C-alpha cells in the first residue's frame, strides 16, 4: 500500500532554439497514488492553457503524466515545474534547462 | 434452494403499483428478469452482473423499474398498473458462465377492474355404469366453471388424502365465452380409479380448486361475496349400484 | 439476438429416443450451445450446454458437430414427463450474449404406448342431482387427433393422457360439455374426432 | 520483434464522504495510445485518441463506453469490498488498478495475454500465463481468488483474450499501418558540459525514436562503464516519438576514450559514437 | 476494444 515520489523532468520537445515556437513538457512519472498537481511557470508566473495527458501507468502500477505547452523559449525567460504530491512535504520546482 | 421468487400469484386492480420480489440463488452473481406473454413468448426485461445493470434494453420505456439493491435481493415494479401489464415475471440468477436457473415466476394478472373477478363453481361427475361393465374401469371428472381470472390449481383428494397417481387435468383453462372480454374460465380434470375401487361406498373422492383472486384486505362493494382467494371443493361417495 | 432455428413441432414415441434438431450457423467460438425446456405454467429448466465436444448428463446428450454449425439434442427414452417445448439457445462468454434469447423451440409431444385401444364415450351425470353431464372420449389410441368445435357453446378439451399407476395404465381422454339441447354424447365428439368402430353405448 | 501488444489501463480512485469513485480507462497498441475514457467528464464516452481508429463506426463508441461505465459501477463494488476485505476506514481514499490485454507476434497470432490487478499500488492478483488459474498476493487476493474462480472468470479472459483482443488488434495494426508497424530510428548526437577546470559532462541524446524501447550504454575504451553515469528516464517528446540520454562525468582530456552505444528497433545495426568536436 | 466483462473482485 506504499506511496511513491513522482521522477520530474522538464525538457522541450524539440533543441532549444530562441526565438522559434516549440513545445514545454513537464512530464511526471513514477508516483502513487494518483492525485497530483503540475503547473507550467514563465518567469513565476503560471502559464494559462496548459494541457496533460490521460492518466496511464506502468508495468510496476506506478502513474505517468505529460502536462506540455507551447512556448518561445527566449535568452532569458526562465521556465519552470511545479509538482505537489502527497510525497513531497514541500512543492518541488524543477527549472528548464536546455541542455538537459 | 432454488430462485426464490414472490408473490407466486397477483391478482389486482389497473392504477395499482405493483412490486415482485427476487432472491437469487445463493452465492450468484448475474440475475435477469423475463416476461412470458402468448405474443412474444419469453422475453429478458433487464440482466444484472455483479449487482450493475447491464442490459435494460428490455424493459418497458415507461413505469417499469427494476432495482438490485443487494447481491442477494431484486424488485421489479410497475408504478401503476395497466391491464397490458398481464404475464408472467421470471427471476433468474447464474453463478458466473455456469448455467442459468429460473425460479417459478411470479403471475400476474393486472384486472380492469375488481368486480370482474369470480371464484369457480366446482362440479363432480361420477363414472358411467356403461364404462365400468365394458372396462371395469370408472373415471370421474371433475368440472371448475365461471371462474376469472385464470389462477386456479386443480388437485383431486380420496379418502382425505392428495393422490397424483391416475390423474389428467387439463394444461390451460379455456373461456367459457371465447369472444367477448366479459368471458370466465372453465378447466376439467380426471381421475380414474378401479371399478372395484369406485364401487365401495367407503372410498370418499373430492375435487379441489385452489382459486387466486382477490385480498381479505381489498376494497369491496359488491353483494355478492367478496372474491377471494379460497378453495371450492365438490365430493362424491363411491356407490355399489 | 436469437441465432438458432428449430423445428416448431415434434411427436415421439414414450420409450423411444427424441431426437431434437437445432441450426446455429452464425454462432461464434466463444459461444455455447445451451438447451432448457418449459413444461406448463413453469420456468424454464436447464437441460444441458456444451462447446465443442458432446455431452451427457442424466437427462439428455448432447451432439454438436465438427463445424459446430448444428446440434442434437436426444432424450435417449422419452417419458410422459418430456413432453414440453425445448429451447435451443446460444450463450456467449462475455456481457453482449451472457442472456438466453428465447426463439420459437420445439413443442414435444410424448404420445403413449396405447397396447390394447378401446374407443368409447360415456356420459358420466354430475353426482348434485343436478341433471347436469359430461361426455368422455377415452381409451382411443394416441394417433386420434381431438379437434375443438366451432361452436362456442360446445367446449372440448385437448387430450390428456392419464397414468393409472394402480394397474399400469395408461389411457387418453378428451371431456365435452354443452348446454346446447341438441348436444348428446353420440354427436359430442362426432365431429370427425371418432373412428367408426368407437363403442357408443 | 516484428510482434505487437495491446494493452488496457484502468484506474478507479474512491472518493470518501462523496459518490462514485473516478474511473478512467485508456488503451494502448504498443507505445501508442488510441481510446480513453473519463467518468468526470459531462457525458462519459470512448473518445478516440488517435488517427486511425476515429474510422470505427458508432456501434464500436456507444459498445465500449456501455463497457467502461459498468465497470466503473463495478469498481465502485470491487473497492468497497477490499476496504471490508483490510479491515480499513471508510475516510481513506484508495486505488484499484486493472491491467490487461495481449501480446502477439509477427503472424498475428497470441503469444500472450495478461489480465492483473493492484490495490493501493501493490500487485493484488493476476492471471497466470495458462490463462486458467490465478496468483493471488495476500489473504484478501484470495477471497476474490475464490470469488473468480466460482465465477469462471478466467475462462471468459481467455476468450477475449484469444478472441476479440487478438482480432481487433489485427485490425488496428492494418487500419494503422503506416503509424503502427514504423519503427523510428532514433536521431543521436553527443554534447559537451564543461563543469570544471578538469571535468566535464558528456551526454549521449537518443531523440524522435520510437517504440519507447531503446538502450544507452557508455563505454570507456570500449569496456562497459557504468561509474558515475546519469541515465534519465525515457520521456515522452509529445508528438508520439520519445526521447533519451546519458551522461558520464570525465576528467581532463581523454573524452575520446568513451563511446556511446544505441540500441534500438529502427536502427539497421546498433549505434557507436563519440564526441565529435569543433 | 475493451474486455466486454464488468468482473468483481
Amino acid at each position: 500500500m506504499i506511496q511513491r515520489t513522482p521522477k520530474i523532468q522538464v525538457y522541450s520537445r524539440h533543441p532549444a532554439e530562441n526565438g522559434k515556437s516549440n513545445f514545454l513538457n513537464c512530464y511526471v512519472s513514477g508516483f502513487h497514488p494518483s492525485d497530483i498537481e503540475v503547473d507550467l511557470l514563465k518567469n513565476g508566473e503560471r502559464i494559462e492553457k496548459v494541457e496533460h495527458s490521460d492518466l496511464s501507468f506502468s508495468k510496476d502500477w506506478s502513474f505517468y503524466l505529460l502536462y506540455y505547452t507551447e512556448f518561445t523559449p527566449t535568452e532569458k525567460d526562465e521556465y519552470a515545474c511545479r509538482v505537489n504530491h502527497v510525497t513531497l512535504s514541500q512543492p518541488k520546482i524543477v527549472k528548464w534547462d536546455r541542455d538537459m | 434452494a432454488g430462485v426464490i421468487q414472490s408473490p407466486r400469484h397477483e391478482v389486482t386492480e389497473m392504477g395499482q403499483e405493483v412490486t415482485l420480489r427476487c432472491k437469487p440463488i445463493s452465492g450468484h452473481n448475474s440475475l435477469f428478469w423475463y416476461r412470458q406473454t402468448m405474443m412474444r413468448g419469453l422475453e429478458l426485461l433487464i440482466y444484472f452482473n455483479n449487482n450493475v445493470p447491464i442490459d435494460d434494453s428490455g424493459m418497458p420505456e415507461d413505469r417499469f423499474s427494476a432495482k438490485m439493491p443487494n447481491a442477494s435481493f431484486s424488485t421489479l415494479k410497475i408504478q401503476p398498473s395497466e391491464p397490458r401489464d398481464s404475464a408472467v415475471y421470471f427471476c433468474a440468477s447464474s453463478l458466473g458462465i455456469d448455467a442459468i436457473y429460473f425460479g417459478e415466476g411470479s403471475w400476474l394478472t393486472v384486472v380492469e377492474d375488481l368486480k370482474n373477478v369470480f371464484p369457480p363453481e366446482v362440479a363432480v361427475f361420477e363414472p358411467s355404469e356403461a364404462e365400468i361393465s365394458h372396462t371395469q374401469k370408472a373415471t370421474l371428472v371433475c368440472l371448475a366453471t365461471g371462474f376469472y381470472p385464470d389462477h386456479v390449481e386443480l388437485s383431486w383428494w380420496v379418502n382425505g388424502k392428495e393422490v397424483h397417481s391416475g390423474v389428467c387435468t387439463d394444461p390451460q383453462p379455456l373461456k367459457e365465452q371465447p369472444a367477448l372480454n366479459d368471458s370466465r374460465y372453465a378447466l376439467s380434470s380426471r381421475l380414474r380409479v378401479s371399478a372395484t375401487f369406485w364401487q365401495n361406498p367407503r372410498n370418499h373422492f373430492r375435487c379441489q380448486v385452489q382459486f387466486y383472486g382477490l385480498s381479505e384486505n381489498d376494497e369491496w362493494t359488491q353483494d355478492r361475496a367478496k372474491p377471494v382467494t379460497q378453495i371450492v371443493s365438490a365430493e362424491a361417495w363411491g356407490r355399489a349400484d | 439476438d436469437a441465432k438458432t432455428t428449430q423445428p416448431p413441432s415434434m411427436d415421439c414415441a414414450e420409450g423411444r429416443a427424441a431426437n431434437l434438431p437445432c441450426n446455429h450457423s452464425t454462432i461464434s467460438g466463444n459461444e455455447y450451445v445451451y438447451w432448457y425446456r418449459q413444461i406448463h405454467s413453469q420456468g424454464p429448466q436447464y437441460i444441458i450446454h456444451g462447446l465443442k465436444n458432446n455431452e451427457t448428463n442424466e437427462m439428455a446428450s448432447l451432439i454438436i458437430t465438427e463445424d459446430r454449425k448444428s446440434s442434437t439434442l436426444i432424450l435417449p427414452h422419452a417419458t410422459l414427463r418430456d413432453t414440453a417445448v425445448y429451447y435451443c439457445i446460444v450463450r456467449g462468454l462475455n456481457n453482449a450474449g451472457n442472456m438466453l434469447t428465447f426463439g420459437g423451440g420445439t413443442r414435444l409431444m410424448v404420445k403413449p404406448d396405447i397396447q390394447n385401444p378401446d374407443p368409447a364415450v360415456y356420459q358420466l351425470r354430475d353426482s348434485k342431482s343436478s341433471d347436469k353431464s359430461v361426455c368422455l372420449f377415452t381409451d382411443f389410441d394416441s394417433q386420434t387427433n381431438v379437434s375443438q368445435s366451432k361452436d362456442s357453446d360446445v367446449y372440448i378439451t385437448d387430450k390428456c393422457v392419464l397414468d393409472m399407476r394402480s394397474m399400469d395404465f395408461k389411457s387418453n381422454s378428451a371431456v365435452a360439455w354443452s348446454n346446447k339441447s341438441d348436444f348428446a354424447c353420440a354427436n359430442a365428439f362426432n365431429n370427425s374426432i371418432i373412428p367408426e368402430d368407437t363403442f357408443f353405448p | 520483434g516484428g510482434s505487437h501488444s495491446m494493452r488496457y489501463f484502468y484506474t478507479s480512485v474512491s472518493r470518501p464522504g462523496r459518490g462514485e469513485p473516478r474511473f478512467i480507462s485508456v488503451g494502448y497498441v504498443d507505445d501508442t495510445q488510441f481510446v480513453r475514457f473519463d467518468s468526470d467528464a459531462a457525458s462519459p464516452r470512448e473518445e478516440p485518441r488517435a488517427p486511425w481508429i476515429e474510422q470505427e463506426g458508432p456501434e464500436y463508441w456507444d459498445r465500449n463506453t456501455q463497457i467502461y461505465k459498468a465497470q466503473a459501477q463495478t469498481d465502485r463494488e470491487s473497492l468497497r469490498n477490499l476496504r471490508g476485505y483490510y479491515n480499513q476506514s471508510e475516510a481513506g481514499s484508495h486505488t484499484l488498478q486493472s491491467m490487461y490485454g495481449c501480446d502477439v507476434g509477427p503472424d498475428g497470432r497470441l503469444l500472450r495475454g495478461h489480465n492483473q490487478y493492484a490495490y493501493d499500488g501493490k500487485d493484488y492478483i493476476a492471471l497466470n500465463e495458462d490463462l486458467r488459474s490465478w496468483t493471488a498476493a495476500d489473504t484478501a487476493a484470495q477471497i476474490s481468488q475464490r470469488k473468480l474462480e466460482a465465477a469462471r472468470v478466467a475462462e471468459q479472459l481467455r476468450a477475449y483474450l484469444e478472441g476479440e483482443c487478438v482480432e481487433w488488434l489485427r485490425r488496428y495494426l492494418e487500419n494503422g499501418k503506416d503509424k503502427l508497424e514504423r519503427a523510428d530510428p532514433p536521431k543521436t548526437h553527443v554534447t559537451h558540459h564543461p563543469i570544471s577546470d578538469h571535468e566535464a559532462t558528456l551526454r549521449c541524446w537518443a531523440l524522435g525514436f520510437y517504440p519507447a524501447e531503446i538502450t544507452l550504454t557508455w563505454q570507456r575504451d570500449g569496456e562497459d562503464q557504468t561509474q558515475d553515469t546519469e541515465l534519465v528516464e525515457t520521456r515522452p517528446a509529445g508528438d508520439r516519438t520519445f526521447q533519451k540520454w546519458t551522461a558520464v562525468v570525465v576528467p581532463s582530456g581523454e573524452e575520446q576514450r568513451y563511446t556511446c552505444h544505441v540500441q534500438h528497433e529502427g536502427l539497421p545495426k546498433p549505434l557507436t559514437l563519440r564526441w565529435e568536436p569543433s | 476494444t475493451p474486455q466486454d466483462l464488468n468482473t468483481m473482485l
